[PDB]
């Protein structure tokens, strides 16, 4: 239509003296033509334009105020020293009537920046409240850009926001709670807040519905203050207003994620919401559906079923088709798959081109999605192999070569030679480097490689530079592989056609030469079966889903291990005591992304208990450096050392660890408590994930207390038999204690309690005790740390209450008494 | 909407028709002045009357303080503002301000000036150590000119509103008002700033039964106010609350939150027709003047809500990195003693109430937001919600992890890991609740003392509290009294074998369970 | 925030006599053209409500030699994004003062211009009532 250049330059006139309403609106429409039609700005010309708009600014005319505000946006980027346009916009934005507020808010909040968001604000808040829908949208939406720039001016609007919200205008909610749900987040207990005011209404606002469905879908239960369940009164788990869309995107999260539970009004565990809006017109499209369901799709699939199978057998128009195939694909599943599969077949009848292709993948990449086993999969991708004969690609030689060495190979090609037989180049490069591939790779004895030899032997005659290449270095691997195969390698070979071409020649020179010449150290170094040049997943069946309707490691599995390995790296640790063990009852002191998350557990050594804290500082304000954990024992523990975390700076994990030493003669427990202090120094920090600042002050966190249990000392066992174990650890270490267990009226929990508390696995499965029986001889064993077993006698009474007396037995004082004192 | 407010009756006092109420600028007195051709002035801390002046026999319709001179400056129907001594007790000067009489007169305290506003259609300056020469004559109004406040922003601006349907901005050195607001569309009877350094507002009051509030920065009328249900005679801005208090001549006075103008409160008094409104700079007072006489009332929100953790965490609302519908805040500097100590603000996250009392948990675990019969509970230092919860009012306890609410059901409730215990229910009635391990509840002139452990009457002490805080050890409890203070003992074992017996009485209690230490 | 990816009002032949991008993601001509093209190729010569396209819910009308193009998500349906596309219709109509067609657009390049951006706003939909958006503008 028009010329960038002239209208861009003709514009400088404004800069000056005229101000003309009429001309300069005009030259300004030309520019929003220039690129609506489709043209790039030249910026000099630009830059000189928009210094020249904001005089026309000062004359006050509805339309010259539209061009200028879509002109600024678009030009804004594009320009230079656009700050002046500000003052303009807000003379402007104060003017009451929608032309001007609901226009102007948006161009100058665009053009808005962290300092002149201040500006804006008082006319920002005027526009915001308003229930006439432009004015109040175009502010809420503005807002939401700014909250870039600055955020903190934004959110003081969170009352106008708010305010807005309450509307049923569709506009003025939608955007209201929408808006809100961005900015007053600082946590999501908040938003919450703000979410559950709305909740409990039935709205006629399906825009609304929608952009909070999308915030609730997740279950929500802290929404303003508490609340017992994940409700949602609006339609998100209600079916409050009925509309397919809305009934669709609430539907498919409840039924199997509850944002609460199936109501006689409204459906939310049952299958049932999608389906009763399921017989439509063009709108089915969101009604017919499911996604999850429950307890799976294949129910729900059933009722919906009439809808999207005639459609997708019927129509083929292209339009109504895709929605009956995406309605098909979505009420199916594993079960379904019997149903998808014929319909899937059926449907390339209507648009077959693309969709043929895809048709014939679909149905193989179904069988291997959904399992109707991998044989009829291979069987069906030799159906996409004889129907589209080249819309297979380089990408489906690897896949279904890959694919099928998992099980079909020898089948596959025999399939692929038979396939082969189609068309000599017309084939296409890809199905001879299947065959191709396949026959050097298997080295069938399953046919006679001489079928398969003579197919590829024509192919590559006429057909591209990477299968001739690919053929010679095949039949080299095939060589090597199978000794009988290397009279066909010469014929084929010497040609001018598997060697001596171009690339061929090349790959056939080196190829030929290891095999002919040298030693085959190489050659048979090389077959490893002849496989492919890399092994992907299986790409096909994810593609064809949108295009239809259109290695882990480890060292330790023991917690001992693990902490061993952490513990390890510090050499204090294993040079003082080594360790038995480590704590299977790990206890965290202080819970996670609050102040600090810290977890500490306890390791035991031979003579020795570590204490490792993995500390985080999520501390927004802070960095921390020189952390420890700090530790006072309620009992005689000497502590020796402290290892400090090094740093611990906003949400990043660190190491501490104390290392103590334990008492070897102790009358009472080793079950013991210390208070934690976390002690460091804080940089102060911009929360980001650290960063820290040129000074500092010492500062302290308090944590909670480490408990050790005898528990972490020992590591359980059984024995076959208890009593000589029992005899055999050292009954010179005896000593015998009664206790009354009052709390406990039977054997069997009663053994659980010595059982959990010491870290002793009960012998012979003494947990189970027969019931209410008058006496018993519980058996306990397991190791204590420094390699010592440790072994248990109780002998119980059952009156009303449990009696026992415990007798101990142990390579040392030290378990005996351990366990006595824990106990009672 | 919510907000902290108590409104309270600080002093009263029956007279004719008072057209105007004051607040003296920097003493405690509020003046009124009346239409008994007198102006009183009374110090509603004390109750005292300091002075009264008879202006004239015929009313007095404005009255105001320029403390400076130590002199009374009232305007009345003599057509003159006569001015007094109101330590020494005489008539200091008279002039003439006007042609007719004198509605109301604003006092610049950093220049000699008065402005006075009369029903002559005039305002005039006059000019105090001159010996009240008329220093400059403003023109502008052409109707009754009912108010006039001075902008705080610059004292040479004043506003004037005329019955005349706009307020007039005008300047000192002018004569002429420098630019005109049509702020009302049924005459303005009145005209405040917003006051600040930062508040460029306007507020118009008019007999169309409506106070609307303009920004005088923008020049656009940001919102309009329900106002009265009759013909608004006064409205005015309060400036520490976000409210504006106005009057009609129905004799009621509301409260209008200026947030989104939803009714805070109605008060009506049986001296109805309220005439005018005034508001305390420093805030947190409102006058408000009425025909059968005048009152001074003082507004709520006298001290903040906020509390400090071990996590460094100290939380308030409200403030600097702050919002008040969210929360947030640390306090991380241990800077010298002897000062006030920065701000130190860290981000917290998440929201969904307003801070009734917004607190963070003793040594750092829970952070509780009240508000609106309802608590929420937001995590220490992620903020996520923890939990939810009914409260009236939320105390923490000693244990921080049990906590007293009042569900206001007459019993009052503890609330253990924010989830409801039964176990505890007074045998008491409540008006009221007190903290700490035993709860204590108010009731029949009385303080009882409940157990967390079977909800019986311990002892009961016959001396109400203010508060009752118990120690972490809850043997000893410290008890704020209008006696004083007490240190009790709480002997449990005592207890235990009385609660059990329940030998305490449902409304008197066991007098041996509970000892008082001191 | 966010329901309409783009508008587009095009001749019969997929060309931009109209497109607003209310998507970030077609800014420059060859790229919004080519948009243009793919989404008029789908959903042409079959009128409906619905069109699957880019798997996105593309909703569409025509007239004598234009379509007329909401995109929108596909999480939700074609009346969500009728409502859009009906206002688009109709606004344009009313705001020219003649009926969308290619010979309207073009007669009145301001109004057009002027009445989408109130339809939609960076990709929400800022407005959905036609006469709303016609008062709104001035031509």
């Amino acid at each position: 239509h028009l010329e960038k250049s002239a209208v861009l330059q003709e514009a400088r006139v404004f800069n000056e003296t005229p101000i003309n309403p009429r001309k300069c609106a005009h030259i300004l429409t030309k520019i929003l033509y220039l690129i609506n039609q489709g043209e790039h700005l030249g910026t000099t010309e630009a830059t000189e334009a928009f210094f020249a708009m904001t005089k026309l600014f000062q004359s006050n005319d509805p339309t010259l105020r539209r061009m200028c505000y879509l002109t600024i946006k678009e030009m804004s980027c594009i320009a230079e020293d656009v700050i002046i346009v500000t003052s303009s916009l807000t003379k402007d934005m104060t003017g009451k009537e929608d032309n001007y507020r609901g226009p102007a808010v948006r161009a100058l909040c665009q053009i808005t920046d962290s300092t002149m968001l201040q500006a804006v604000e008082r006319y920002m808040k005027q526009a915001i409240v308003d229930k006439v829908p432009s004015v109040s949208s175009s502010a809420l939406v503005s807002s939401l850009h700014l909250l870039k720039c600055s955020f903190d001016v934004v959110k003081r609007w969170v009352n106008e926001a708010q305010e807005a919200a309450s509307s049923d205008n569709i506009m003025v909610q939608y955007h209201a709670l929408g808006l809100l749900y961005h900015v007053r987040k600082n946590d999501r207990l908040a938003v919450s807040k703000m979410i559950s005011k709305f909740t409990r209404h039935g709205l006629k606002s399906p825009f609304a519905y929608c952009m909070m469905i999308r915030v609730a879908s997740k279950q929500l239960e802290e929404e303003d203050g508490s609340r017992d369940s994940p409700l949602f009164d609006f339609i998100e788990s209600c079916l409050r207003n009925k509309h397919e869309m809305v009934v669709y995107e609430a539907a498919s999260a409840i039924v199997n994620l509850p944002g609460c539970s199936a109501k006689e009004l409204a459906p939310a565990v049952s299958v049932l919401q999608l389906f009763c809006s399921s017989p439509k017109a063009a709108l089915r499209y969101a009604a017919v559906r499911t996604l999850n369901k429950v307890a799976m799709k294949h129910p729900s699939a059933v009722t919906a079923c009439n809808l999207d199978l005639e459609n997708l057998v019927t129509d083929s128009n292209r339009s109504i088709a895709t929605l009956a195939i995406t309605t098909l694909l979505k009420t199916g599943s594993e079960s379904s798959i019997d149903r998808l599969m014929k319909q899937i077949s059926s449907f390339m009848s209507e648009i077959s081109d693309e969709f043929k292709v895809v048709v014939v993948q679909a149905i193989s990449a179904l069988c291997q999605k959904y399992p109707r086993k991998h044989a009829v999969l291979m069987n069906f991708l030799f159906t996409m192999l004889r129907e589209e004969g080249g819309f297979e690609y380089k990408r489906a030689i690897v896949d279904c070569i890959i694919s099928i060495i998992e099980e079909n190979s020898e089948s596959k090609e025999t399939g692929l030679s038979h396939l082969c037989e189609f068309i000599e180049d017309c084939e296409f490069t890809v199905l001879a480097t299947r065959i191709l591939h396949l026959l050097g790779q298997e080295g069938p004895k399953t046919n006679n490689p001489s079928k398969y030899i003579r197919f590829i032997y024509n192919r590559v005659v006429l057909e591209h530079e990477e299968v001739r290449a690919g053929a010679v270095s095949a039949l080299a691997k095939f060589g090597a592989q199978n000794e009988e195969m290397l009279p066909s390698i010469l014929v084929l070979l010497k040609r001018c056609v598997m060697d001596d071409d171009n690339e061929v020649r090349d790959r056939a020179t080196f190829y030929l030469n290891v095999l002919e010449q040298k030693q085959k150290a190489l050659n048979a170094g090389y077959i490893l079966n002849g496989l492919t040049v890399s092994i992907p997943g299986l790409e096909k069946a994810l593609q064809q889903y949108t295009l239809e309707p259109s290695q882990p490691e480890k060292v330790a599995a023991t917690r001992q291990e693990i902490f061993q390995e952490q513990l390890a790296a510090v050499p204090e640790f294993q040079g003082l005591g080594p360790l038995f063990k480590s704590s299977p009852e790990p206890v965290a002191l202080t819970e996670s992304e609050t102040e600090y998350v810290i977890r500490c557990t306890k390791h035991t050594f031979s003579d020795h208990l570590v204490f490792q804290f993995d500390c985080t500082n999520t501390l927004n304000d802070q960095t921390l450096e020189n952390v420890t954990v700090q530790m006072e024992p309620t009992e005689a523990y000497e502590v020796l050392s402290y290892v400090p975390a090094r740093s611990l700076p906003y949400n990043q994990p660190g190491t501490c660890y104390t290392l103590v030493a334990l008492p070897t003669e102790d009358p009472t427990a080793v079950a013991c408590t210390f208070s934690c202090v976390m002690k460091f120094t804080v940089k102060d920090c911009d929360p980001n994930t650290g960063e820290i600042d040129e000074e500092g002050y010492e500062d302290e966190y308090v944590l909670e207390d480490l408990e050790v249990t005898v528990a972490d000392h020992i590591q359980k066992v059984m024995k076959v038999n208890f009593e000589a174990a029992w005899d055999e650890v050292g009954d010179e270490f005896e000593k015998e204690e009664t206790f009354t267990l009052s709390t406990i009226k039977t054997l069997e929990e009663a053994v659980g309690n010595i059982v959990k508390f010491l870290g002793m696995h009960p012998c012979e499965r003494s947990d189970k005790v027969p019931e209410n029986k008058n006496t018993h001889t519980l058996l306990l064993a397991g190791v204590f740390r420094g390699g010592h077993d440790i072994l248990v006698r109780s002998r119980l009474l059952l009156l009303d209450t449990v009696t026992m007396q415990v007798t101990a037995r142990s390579s040392e004082e030290l378990p005996v008494d351990i366990i006595l004192a824990s106990v009672g | 909407m919510p907000l902290r407010l108590d409104i309270k009756r600080k002093l009263t006092a029956r007279s004719d028709r008072v057209k105007s109420v004051d607040l003296h600028p920097t003493e405690p007195w509020m003046l009124a002045s009346l239409y008994n051709g007198s102006v009183c002035v009374w110090n509603h801390e004390t109750q005292t009357l300091v002075k009264t002046f008879e202006v004239c026999d015929l009313p007095v319709r404005a009255a105001k303080f320029v403390a400076r001179k130590n002199w009374v400056v009232t305007g009345a129907d003599d057509m003159q503002i006569r001015v007094f001594n109101y330590n020494t007790l005489e008539r200091v000067h008279m002039f003439e301000a006007h042609s007719d009489y004198i509605r109301c007169i604003a006092v610049h305290p950093t220049q000699p000036f008065i402005l006075t506003s009369s029903d002559d259609m005039l305002i005039k300056l006059w000019d105090w150590d001159k010996k009240w020469s008329c220093s400059q004559v403003f023109e502008g109004h052409t109707h009754y000119v009912m108010q006039i406040v001075i902008n705080p922003k610059d004292n040479n601006q004043f506003a004037s509103a005329s019955l005349d349907r706009t307020i007039k901005v005008w300047q000192l050195g002018s004569s002429s008002p420098n630019f005109t607001l049509e702020g009302h569309e049924k005459g303005v009877n009145c005209i405040d700033y917003y006051s600040g350094g930062d508040k460029p507002y306007l507020i118009s009051g008019a007999d169309d039964r409506l106070v609307k509030i303009w920004d005088y920065q923008n020049k656009t009328c940001v919102q309009t106010l329900e106002g009265h249900a009759q013909n608004v005679s006064c409205a005015s801005f309060h400036p520490e609350l976000p409210i504006i208090i106005t009057g009609s001549e129905d004799g009621t006075v509301r409260i209008w939150h200026s947030s989104t103008y939803r009714l805070e409160s109605t008060l009506n008094y049986g001296m109805e027709r309220v005439w005018c409104v005034a508001s305390l700079r420093g805030s947190n007072n409102v006058a408000l003047g009425y025909d059968e006489g005048s009152i001074i009332v003082k507004l709520g929100r006298e001290e903040p809500a906020m509390s400090m953790d071990a996590n460094g965490k100290i939380i308030w609302a409200k403030h600097s990195e702050v919002q008040q519908a969210n929360l947030k805040a640390m306090g991380d500097t241990e800077i010298k003693d002897g000062e006030r100590l920065p701000l130190a603000v860290k981000d917290m996250g998440s929201c969904e109430i307003y801070p009734q009392t917004i607190q963070h948990n003793p040594n750092g675990r829970f952070v509780v937001v009240c508000g609106d019969g309802e608590y929420i509970i937001y995590t220490a230092m992620a903020l996520r919600n923890k939990s939810f919860g009914s409260a009236q009012e939320f105390a923490w306890a000693h244990d921080s992890s049990e906590y007293a609410i009042r569900e206001s059901n007459s019993i009052v409730k503890i609330f253990k890991n924010f989830k409801e215990k039964k176990s505890f229910k007074p045998d008491f009635g409540a008006e009221s609740i007190y903290g700490g391990f035993l709860l204590g509840v108010r009731s029949v002139n009385g303080l009882a003392f409940y157990d967390w452990e079977n909800t019986e009457l311990i002892r009961r002490i016959e001396i109400q509290p203010k508060h009752i805080f118990w120690s972490d050890s809850g043997e000893l409890v410290c008890i704020a009294t209008e006696e004083s203070f007490f240190i009790l003992k709480y002997l449990s074992e005592k207890v235990l074998a009385a609660q059990e017996t329940h030998e305490g009485v449902t409304e008197d209690g066991i007098e041996d369970a509970f000892e008082v230490l001191g | 925030l966010y329901t309409v990816k783009a508008i587009l009002i095009l001749d019969n032949d997929g060309d931009r006599l109209f497109a607003k991008y209310y998507d970030d993601t077609y800014p420059s001509v060859k790229e919004q053209k080519a948009f243009e093209k793919n989404i008029f190729n789908k959903t042409h010569r079959t009128d409906s409500e619905i069109a699957l396209l880019e798997g996105l819910t593309v909703v569409y009308k025509s007239s004598i030699d234009l379509y007329f193009y909401v995109i929108g998500s596909s999480y939700e349906n074609e009346l969500m994004l009728m409502a859009v596309l009906n206002c688009l219709f109709d606004s344009l109509s009313q705001m020219l003062r003649k009926n969308v067609e290619k010979r309207a657009l073009l007669e009145n390049m301001e109004g057009l211009f002027l009445a989408v951006d109130e339809i939609v706003d960076g990709g929400v939909i800022l407005e959905s009532d036609p006469q709303q958006v016609v008062h709104r503008v001035a031509l």
